[PDB]
Protein backbone atom coordinates (compact mmCIF):
# COMPACT_ATOMS: atom_id res chain seq x y z
CA UNK A 1 0.00 0.00 0.00
CA UNK A 2 2.69 2.11 0.77
CA UNK A 3 4.51 3.92 -2.03
CA UNK A 4 8.12 2.32 -1.24
CA UNK A 5 6.30 -1.33 -1.23
CA UNK A 6 4.74 -0.84 -4.59
CA UNK A 7 8.28 0.41 -5.95
CA UNK A 8 9.71 -2.98 -4.31
CA UNK A 9 7.39 -4.67 -5.37
CA UNK A 10 7.94 -3.24 -9.06
CA UNK A 11 11.22 -3.94 -9.01
CA UNK A 12 11.23 -7.20 -7.78
CA UNK A 13 8.84 -8.03 -10.36
CA UNK A 14 11.12 -6.78 -13.26
CA UNK A 15 13.89 -8.62 -11.82
CA UNK A 16 12.56 -11.99 -12.03
CA UNK A 17 10.73 -11.90 -15.02
CA UNK A 18 13.61 -10.26 -16.43
CA UNK A 19 16.15 -13.32 -15.53
CA UNK A 20 13.25 -15.66 -16.89
CA UNK A 21 14.76 -13.82 -19.80
CA UNK A 22 18.33 -13.95 -19.92
CA UNK A 23 19.40 -15.81 -22.35
CA UNK A 24 23.54 -15.40 -22.10
CA UNK A 25 26.07 -18.52 -21.47
CA UNK A 26 28.54 -18.26 -19.46
CA UNK A 27 32.09 -17.66 -21.05
CA UNK A 28 33.67 -21.50 -21.33
CA UNK B 1 22.71 5.70 -29.94
CA UNK B 2 21.21 4.51 -26.64
CA UNK B 3 19.49 7.47 -26.76
CA UNK B 4 18.08 6.12 -30.15
CA UNK B 5 17.28 2.68 -28.66
CA UNK B 6 15.22 4.00 -26.45
CA UNK B 7 12.88 6.34 -28.77
CA UNK B 8 12.32 3.57 -31.22
CA UNK B 9 11.47 1.45 -28.15
CA UNK B 10 8.91 3.83 -26.68
CA UNK B 11 7.42 4.60 -30.41
CA UNK B 12 6.77 1.09 -31.08
CA UNK B 13 5.26 0.26 -27.60
CA UNK B 14 2.96 3.43 -27.85
CA UNK B 15 1.92 2.45 -31.25
CA UNK B 16 0.84 -0.76 -29.92
CA UNK B 17 -1.42 0.99 -27.65
CA UNK B 18 -2.90 3.14 -30.65
CA UNK B 19 -0.78 6.19 -29.36
CA UNK B 20 2.16 7.87 -31.51
CA UNK B 21 5.26 9.77 -30.73
CA UNK B 22 6.25 11.64 -33.90
CA UNK B 23 18.94 -5.23 -35.69
CA UNK B 24 19.75 -4.23 -32.63
CA UNK B 25 16.32 -2.19 -32.54
CA UNK B 26 13.42 -5.20 -33.69
CA UNK B 27 15.06 -7.55 -30.97
CA UNK B 28 14.72 -4.93 -28.89
CA UNK B 29 11.29 -4.44 -29.57
CA UNK B 30 10.68 -8.77 -30.20
CA UNK B 31 12.24 -9.19 -26.59
CA UNK B 32 10.02 -6.44 -25.12
CA UNK B 33 6.74 -8.24 -26.46
CA UNK B 34 8.10 -11.61 -25.02
CA UNK B 35 8.99 -9.80 -21.88
CA UNK B 36 5.64 -8.34 -21.54
CA UNK B 37 3.82 -11.53 -22.17
CA UNK B 38 5.74 -13.19 -19.85
CA UNK B 39 5.00 -10.48 -17.44
CA UNK B 40 1.22 -10.52 -17.59
CA UNK B 41 1.40 -14.43 -17.11
CA UNK B 42 2.46 -13.55 -13.19
CA UNK B 43 1.87 -10.57 -11.73
CA UNK B 44 -0.80 -7.21 -12.09
CA UNK B 45 0.21 -4.08 -13.93
CA UNK B 46 0.97 -2.55 -10.49
CA UNK B 47 2.33 0.45 -12.55
CA UNK B 48 -1.33 2.74 -11.99
CA UNK B 49 -0.35 2.39 -8.02
CA UNK B 50 2.27 4.38 -8.38
CA UNK B 51 0.42 7.38 -9.01
CA UNK B 52 2.59 8.96 -11.62
CA UNK B 53 2.89 12.60 -11.78
CA UNK B 54 4.82 15.13 -13.35
CA UNK B 55 6.73 15.95 -10.00
CA UNK B 56 7.06 12.49 -9.13
CA UNK B 57 7.94 10.68 -12.12
CA UNK B 58 11.99 10.37 -11.95
CA UNK B 59 11.60 9.36 -7.85
CA UNK B 60 9.64 6.16 -9.08
CA UNK B 61 11.83 5.89 -12.47
CA UNK B 62 14.69 5.92 -10.53
CA UNK B 63 14.06 4.08 -7.44
CA UNK B 64 11.97 1.16 -9.60
CA UNK B 65 14.95 0.74 -11.98
CA UNK B 66 17.96 1.20 -8.80
CA UNK B 67 15.90 -1.55 -7.15
CA UNK B 68 15.84 -3.73 -10.25
CA UNK B 69 20.10 -3.56 -10.83
CA UNK B 70 20.60 -3.49 -7.42
CA UNK B 71 21.81 -7.14 -7.39
CA UNK B 72 23.33 -7.36 -10.78
CA UNK B 73 22.76 -6.80 -14.11
CA UNK B 74 22.17 -9.01 -17.49
CA UNK B 75 20.46 -8.68 -20.74
CA UNK B 76 17.01 -9.74 -19.27
CA UNK B 77 16.94 -7.17 -16.57
CA UNK B 78 17.93 -4.91 -19.51
CA UNK B 79 15.27 -5.91 -21.41
CA UNK B 80 12.85 -5.41 -18.44
CA UNK B 81 13.99 -1.68 -17.97
CA UNK B 82 13.29 -0.75 -21.29
CA UNK B 83 9.32 -2.43 -20.45
CA UNK B 84 9.19 -0.75 -17.59
CA UNK B 85 10.05 2.49 -19.42
CA UNK B 86 7.53 1.40 -21.79
CA UNK B 87 4.98 1.12 -19.10
CA UNK B 88 5.27 4.64 -17.69
CA UNK B 89 4.33 5.86 -21.13
CA UNK B 90 1.80 4.27 -22.08
CA UNK B 91 0.43 5.17 -18.60
CA UNK B 92 1.42 8.58 -19.04
CA UNK B 93 -0.12 9.03 -22.31
CA UNK B 94 -3.71 7.86 -20.65
CA UNK B 95 -3.59 9.93 -18.15
CA UNK B 96 -2.70 12.99 -20.49
CA UNK B 97 0.67 13.43 -19.26
CA UNK B 98 1.98 12.78 -22.34
CA UNK B 99 4.77 15.43 -22.26
CA UNK B 100 6.27 12.76 -19.50
CA UNK B 101 6.99 10.41 -22.48
CA UNK B 102 10.07 12.48 -24.01
CA UNK B 103 10.88 12.99 -20.24
CA UNK B 104 10.98 9.11 -19.51
CA UNK B 105 12.77 9.03 -22.53
CA UNK B 106 15.89 10.88 -21.92
CA UNK B 107 15.83 9.52 -17.73
CA UNK B 108 16.07 5.94 -19.44
CA UNK B 109 19.02 7.28 -21.78
CA UNK B 110 21.08 8.85 -19.60
CA UNK B 111 20.42 6.14 -16.99
CA UNK B 112 22.22 3.68 -19.56
CA UNK B 113 24.74 6.21 -20.45
CA UNK B 114 25.73 6.59 -17.29
CA UNK B 115 24.67 3.24 -15.33
CA UNK B 116 24.51 0.17 -18.10
CA UNK B 117 26.99 0.94 -20.38
CA UNK B 118 30.26 -0.45 -18.40
CA UNK B 119 28.32 -3.72 -18.26
CA UNK B 120 26.85 -3.49 -21.60
CA UNK B 121 30.58 -2.93 -23.06
CA UNK B 122 32.19 -5.65 -20.82
CA UNK B 123 29.56 -8.17 -22.14
CA UNK B 124 29.97 -7.99 -25.88
CA UNK B 125 27.60 -4.82 -26.42
CA UNK B 126 24.30 -4.65 -28.17
CA UNK B 127 26.05 -6.93 -30.68
CA UNK B 128 25.75 -9.29 -28.37
CA UNK B 129 22.50 -9.06 -27.51
CA UNK B 130 21.30 -9.03 -31.35
CA UNK B 131 23.18 -12.80 -31.37
CA UNK B 132 20.47 -13.63 -27.83
CA UNK B 133 18.08 -12.20 -29.16
CA UNK B 134 17.65 -11.61 -32.55
CA UNK B 135 15.05 -13.15 -34.99
CA UNK B 136 13.01 -14.16 -31.94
Amino acid sequence: ESQEDIIRNIARHLAQVGDSMDRSIPPG
Amino acid sequence: SNRELVVDFLSYKLSQKGYSWSAVKQALREAGDEFELRYRRAFSDLTSQLHITPGTAYQSFEQVVNELFRDGVNWGRIVAFFSFGGALCVESVDKEMQVLVSRIAAWMATYLNDHLEPWIQENGGWDTFVELYGNN
